[PDB]
């Protein structure tokens, strides 16, 4: 039968693969690590608390500017907040109040949303009448859509329960590119430095890396033990950090193809919600399900702080473009900026 | 099924084609973006309360 | 620029003030989750109340509205979690199919001990029992092949047949619910519990049982609240 | 890499006697809640036997109550499926099927077109 | 002599424990803003402060008076009469609306959701604060309770005045408690029947009695710690058997011992526990 040679196959390449993956393995990070001095402790405080929203938040994402916010909450509410002042400059209202994501576009002229829906819907903040109103309804995808990121004013890349992204023209409403391949539920993405490509995180504990132009998977990382849950490029854009569920957090390199870095500890056994790398990409900052946020040292593995200001497990996090301050959003419907 | 075996083996062997760099090449490399930019995160280097928004 | 400050307070103002006014309509709405597998009879359940995402009914002055997910693909791991605050999952199970009954034992355990869902009450309803009932009085298929432990089992005196009820009926539906309740009390913990209710496709008064039940929920988790219960 | 890995069954005479072993390797085996599936001919996935993390609580489907037993070593990290005094209704393919979470007793894995954390499957066949 | 050391000391840690207990109940909301977002916490601080109140202003110069015997601050007493009477029945009027707040959210919950709006939250504790002014002001300042300044509340007074503050909260309060009672026992009739019932297909009072310590506990209490004084209050005046001043003194301490037992029952919620715990 050509199903059993075809699986030999495969087979004969994973190892192929595990054999050069372990060929180029000479040393670890650690090593080379242990030389640099450490950090020092990094204690953040809270220094804005943004209240007003009515049930858990699933996301965020800071702006170009570093000022304004959106949020995204079980209510059908997107909160447009000034992070400066806490002030709310939009409360858009969704037609369906189960969405999962939110996404700022870089020219801050269009924001996204989308969930159990399975519509991707723009809203465009700029209007000529001083009312926010929606512009477009992207549909096609079978499945929740977990994440969606702007490339510019034009395209923007979305992620979905079917197991697929795609790259959509908001203009046209339909699907530029697809990207298949993944076999269970993706439910985070995050783009490239130069948008030139992005990687994508599934619930098959693994990584794949899409060209945007061509839509072909470029490479593909293993090595989580469970679902994905977090996924954020490195600031260089060479590498990304993804967190799972078995309370790990692993950070790999695109060039490499292996894995660099693994941090946990024994006294957390709860799953990483959101990772986002510092502007220096030093600080790595990971929410896990114990009401928490760790602040990992991305080069020597030790965690760097706490903050401890959440009562409920949080959902969403996020640093800015100047690597000023870091929002967190939990599942008790307040955001809190630390600095 | 027989498709989804046929494309997962082709993409296995289109993957397979990947040129690979050295551990400590890419250790180097991260190294000196972390170095690079040291000076100018203020979560890494903190900020004095003047020139930060946050504070008042 | 403080105008420009002053403007956006009073934008901030005006944009509290519709928030308030969206939560009250918020904190008056009770949400619902309608759960079970396919030829349930939940379909028929919401078309009793009046294949759609979204459900509203109103009984004594009470607003619900039920979601049920059907685009979502088969997995129900993560797009569940989302159901945390909801006032109550209606599980809907055909008691008159016992081949699937193992897995609806099995998703209602996984509902029970879920780590995000341990606040969440379930309300049981075994549907299509007149199903149920031919079936058994056939007595082609019988339930001691499918569970051994029916063989064993002695109706509970707690039971409140209808007139002219066949006893065999009743000791294989109290069956099925003592299992469901089995599965239900293990790890109970006082949080949530769960409401078995007795129900067919005919019937017309289903939406006040789902109103009592969440009643009982309500009273009881301020029970909890003050440490009485 | 996760590798869920069974082995064993095939063809035999009715009331025989078989055992399925399943390989984990790539992941601590421990942590895991695991499951058998078994996927009859015709028909979806249904849930066969269970085992908790230390082996404490251990449930069966109905039907097959009382002739499957279930074994489960940590230290080896290899699930066992012990079979005996087989139907001719028992035939079905077998897949070693892994709950979804560490330090849960939650499962949602007899979904039936796809599921990550699941084995090739191994067919066993009952005939006269 | 060795009883004036012993009742200085008792007197001082009554005073420090009430401080500390009720200052501690108020900074968990200021402090912390979830807390003050439910209704309930409306009423549970509004006695927070009224038994903060109690401590701060009544507290300190009646142990001055006790410790020297006699009365120092002169004409001072009067208005600390009226800072007694008020903060005390702002005490007891507060538990009474608690109770019945928690009656109506076991009793009728769809109906406490959609009516209990901050805004009734904050009339009740405005009516509970103006009925615990206009009994205590209005009368001592135009010398209605007078029939060292040690004088015995008039028979008119005192009888309306308890009538009022004790015996329309404790009502209100043993129904409330005995409707809450009933309520809870059916339902731990319904749980011990489904349970009963999952417990016999797997061979095939614990709760009633938490229940019952619960309420025992709150209502005993309060009735401890009040009822005595106001039975007191009631009789000396109208009949002057009786008792000496020593044991009037005694039961006033506990009525007022009440205020710093409050904060262990009335505010250990478990949301409660985590901020006092954090603080
Ligand atoms: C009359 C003088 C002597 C004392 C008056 C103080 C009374 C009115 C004060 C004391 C504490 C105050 C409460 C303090 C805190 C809150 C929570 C706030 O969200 C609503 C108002 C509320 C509930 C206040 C109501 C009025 C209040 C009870
Ligand atoms: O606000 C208060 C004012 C005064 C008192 C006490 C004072 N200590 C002597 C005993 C006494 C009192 C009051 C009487 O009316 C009375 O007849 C007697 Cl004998 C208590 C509370
Ligand atoms: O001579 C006096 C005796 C006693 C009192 C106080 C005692 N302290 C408790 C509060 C209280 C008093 C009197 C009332 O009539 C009343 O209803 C209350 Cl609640 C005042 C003057």
């Amino acid at each position: 039968s050509e199903l059993d040679q075809l699986r030999q196959e495969a087979e004969q390449l994973k190892n192929q693969i595990r054999d050069a993956r372990k060929a180029c393995a000479d040393a670890t990070l650690s090593q080379i690590t242990n030389n640099i001095d450490p950090v020092g402790r990094i204690q953040m405080r809270t220094r804005r608390t943004l209240r007003g929203h009515l049930a858990k938040i699933y996301a965020m994402h800071w702006g170009t500017d570093s000022r304004l916010l959106v949020s995204a909450s079980q209510d059908g509410k997107l909160i447009i907040w000034d992070s400066y002042t806490t002030n709310k400059v939009h409360a858009i209202p969704l037609r369906s109040s189960w969405v999962m994501t939110c996404a700022y576009a870089p020219s801050g002229n269009y924001v996204a949303c989308g969930g159990l829906d399975n519509i991707c819907s723009i809203y465009n903040l700029k209007t000529r009448e001083g009312n926010v109103r929606v512009s477009r309804e992207l549909a096609g995808h079978t499945g929740y859509l977990s994440c969606c990121r702007f490339l510019d004013d034009n395209q923007i890349v979305t992620s979905s329960g079917d197991t697929t992204c795609a790259l959509w023209d908001i203009e046209t409403g339909q699907q530029t590119t697809t990207f298949t391949g993944h076999t269970g539920d993706v439910m985070s993405l995050s783009l490239a430095p130069d948008t030139r490509l992005f990687v994508s995180g599934a619930c098959d504990a693994s990584a794949k890396l899409w060209d945007v132009r061509e839509g072909m998977c470029r490479q593909t990382f293993t090595g989580h033990e469970s679902d994905i849950n977090a996924i954020c490029f490195f600031p260089n854009g060479n590498a990304f950090a993804t967190g799972s569920d078995d309370a790990t957090c692993r950070l790999f390199d695109l060039r490499a193809d292996q894995e660099l870095m693994t941090y946990s500890h024994d006294n957390i056994i709860c799953g990483i919600t959101s990772v986002s790398f510092s502007k220096s990409g030093r600080l790595l900052l990971a929410g896990y399900d114990d009401f928490n946020c760790n602040v990992w040292d991305a080069l020597k593995a030790d965690r760097a702080g706490v903050l401890a200001g959440h009562d409920n497990r949080v959902s969403c996090l996020g640093v800015t473009d100047d690597g000023m301050a870091v929002a967190t959003g939990s599942w008790d419907s307040f955001l809190k900026i630390w600095n | 099924s027989i498709a989804q075996a046929r494309k997962l083996v082709e993409q296995l062997k289109m993957e397979a084609n990947i040129d690979r760099i050295k551990v400590s090449k890419a250790a180097a490399d991260l190294m000196a973006y972390c170095e690079a930019h040291a000076k100018e995160d203020p979560l890494l280097t903190p900020v004095p309360a003047s020139e930060n928004p946050f504070r008042e | 620029q403080r105008n420009e400050e002053k403007a956006q307070r009073e934008a901030n103002k005006k944009i509290e003030k519709q928030l308030q006014k969206d939560k009250q309509v918020y904190r008056a709405t009770h949400r619902l989750l309608l759960l079970g597998a396919d030829n349930s009879g939940k379909s028929t359940i919401v078309k009793q109340m009046r294949g759609i995402f979204e459900t509203k009914f109103q009984v004594d002055k009470v607003n619900f509205h039920m979601f049920d997910v059907g685009g979502q693909r088969d997995e129900r791991r993560k797009w569940i979690q989302c159901f945390n605050d909801v006032t109550a999952i209606i599980f809907v199970v055909d008691s008159s199919d016992y081949n699937r009954l193992q897995e609806a034992l099995n998703l209602f355990k996984s509902i029970w001990n879920n780590r995000w869902l341990r606040t969440i009450s379930v309300i049981l309803f075994l549907n299509k029992q007149d199903l149920l009932a031919e079936k058994v009085l056939a007595g082609k298929s019988k339930i001691e092949d499918y569970f051994p432990e029916f063989a064993r089992y002695t109706t509970p005196e707690d039971a409140t047949p209808e007139p002219g009820e066949d006893p065999r009926v009743t000791r294989a539906k109290y069956f099925i619910r003592d299992e469901f309740l089995r599965i239900s009390t293990a790890s109970g913990d006082g949080r949530h519990y769960c409401y078995p209710h007795f129900t067919c496709a005919v019937d017309t008064e289903n939406a006040r049982r789902i109103f009592n039940d969440c009643r009982d929920i309500i009273q009881r988790m301020h029970l909890r609240q003050y440490e009485l219960l | 890499q996760v590798q869920l890995q069974e082995s064993g069954g095939g063809l035999v005479q009715p009331g025989g006697s078989l055992r399925l072993s399943c390989a984990a390797s790539g992941f601590t085996f421990s942590n895991y809640k695991m499951n058998w599936v078994r996927q009859a001919p015709g028909k979806g996935l249904e849930w066969v036997s269970d085992i908790s993390q230390s082996g404490a609580s251990i449930s069966y489907t109905g039907s097959v109550k009382g002739r499957f037993t279930i074994s489960r070593d940590n230290a080896k990290n290899t699930l066992y499926l012990q079979m005996n005094s087989l139907k001719p209704e028992d035939t079905a393919v077998y897949y070693c099927a892994r709950c979804p979470a560490p330090f849960t007793r939650d499962c949602f894995d007899v979904t039936s077109t796809t599921y990550a954390y699941r084995g090739q499957g191994t067919q066993v066949t009952v005939s006269s | 002599f060795s009883v004036r050391i012993l009742t200085a000391c008792f007197l001082s840690l009554l005073i420090l424990s009430t401080l500390l207990g009720n200052t501690l109940v108020c900074a968990a909301v200021i402090r912390f803003r979830h807390l003050r977002s439910k209704v309930t916490n409306f009423f549970v601080i509004s006695l927070a402060v009224s038994d903060l109140l109690v401590a701060v202003l009544v507290m300190p110069w009646k142990a001055v008076a006790e410790i020297a015997g006699f009365w120092p601050f002169g004409s001072f007493c009067n208005i600390w009469v009226a800072f007694d009477i008020m903060c005390s029945t702002a005490s007891i009027l507060n538990l009474c609306v608690i109770s019945v707040d928690r009656y109506w959210a076991i009793s009728s919950p769809f109906r406490y959701e959609r009516k209990m709006t901050p805004k009734a939250a904050f009339i009740l504790i405005s009516v509970a604060w103006t009925l615990s002014v206009l009994i205590s002001f209005i009368p001592v300042q135009l010398s209605w309770h007078k029939a060292n300044c040690d004088s015995s509340l008039s028979r008119t007074y005192a009888i309306s005045s308890s009538v009022i503050s004790f015996y329309i909260p404790v009502a209100i309060m043993i129904v409330t408690y005995t409707r809450i009672y009933r309520i809870a026992q059916k339902q731990i009739r319904r749980i011990a029947a489904l349970e009963r019932a999952a417990v016999h297909a797997k061979n095939c009072f614990k709760r009633e009695t938490k229940v019952l310590k619960t309420l025992s506990v709150i209502m005993g209490v309060f009735v401890c710690c009040w009822l005595p004084f106001f039975i007191l209050n009631c009789i000396l005046p109208f009949c002057g058997f009786c008792i000496d001043s020593n044991t009037f003194d005694v039961f006033v301490w506990f009525g007022w011992a009440n205020s710093s037992l409050n904060p262990i029952i009335y505010a250990f919620n478990a949301d409660f526990r985590k901020a006092f715990s954090t603080l």
